[PDB]
């Protein structure tokens, strides 16, 4: 399941969080099983205007 | 005094009952002793401990 | 206030809407300790203290 988020938001992909997109965009189950994959991508993902 | 044999069967299991139900009360080191209280305080991945 | 002199109020006598408290993103940690989040406006308190 691929996505892009904010900075912060990368703790709220997770079983038994409390959040944002936790609740309105991407929820984890408490029996998840699996690996969560994270990286920077400001260099892609970014424009100056 | 006569009849202390049955009174002390009687007493002992009326004791048991009472220790069984005085049981209840105690929380084992929880937050709470009502799981009604745990289960309107705490989100299911505390609550479940 | 500074964090030797931390300033308490007291709060009482009043309805509590916490939901404008979790949706707003303004907080970078909303984390709580002996409740959950989403219970706070099914339940009564007093001695409340910020």
């Amino acid at each position: 399941d691929s996505f892009v988020i904010r900075g912060d938001e990368v703790r709220q992909i997770a079983p038994g969080q409390t959040g944002n997109i936790a609740d309105y965009n991407y929820k984890l189950p408490d029996d998840f099983t699996g690996c969560v994959i994270a990286w920077n991508s400001n260099n892609l993902d970014s424009k100056v205007g | 005094s006569a009849l202390g044999k049955l009174q002390d069967v009687v007493n002992q299991n009326a004791q048991a009952l009472n220790t069984l139900v005085k049981q209840l009360s105690s929380n084992f080191g929880a937050i709470s002793s009502v799981l009604n209280d745990i289960l309107s305080r705490l989100d299911p991945p505390e609550a479940e401990v | 206030a500074s964090v030797y002199a931390w300033n308490r109020k007291r709060i009482s006598n009043c309805v509590a809407d916490y939901s404008v408290l979790y949706n707003s993103a303004s907080f970078s940690t909303f984390k709580c300790y002996g409740v959950s989040p989403t219970k706070l406006n099914d339940l009564c308190f007093t001695n409340v203290y910020a």
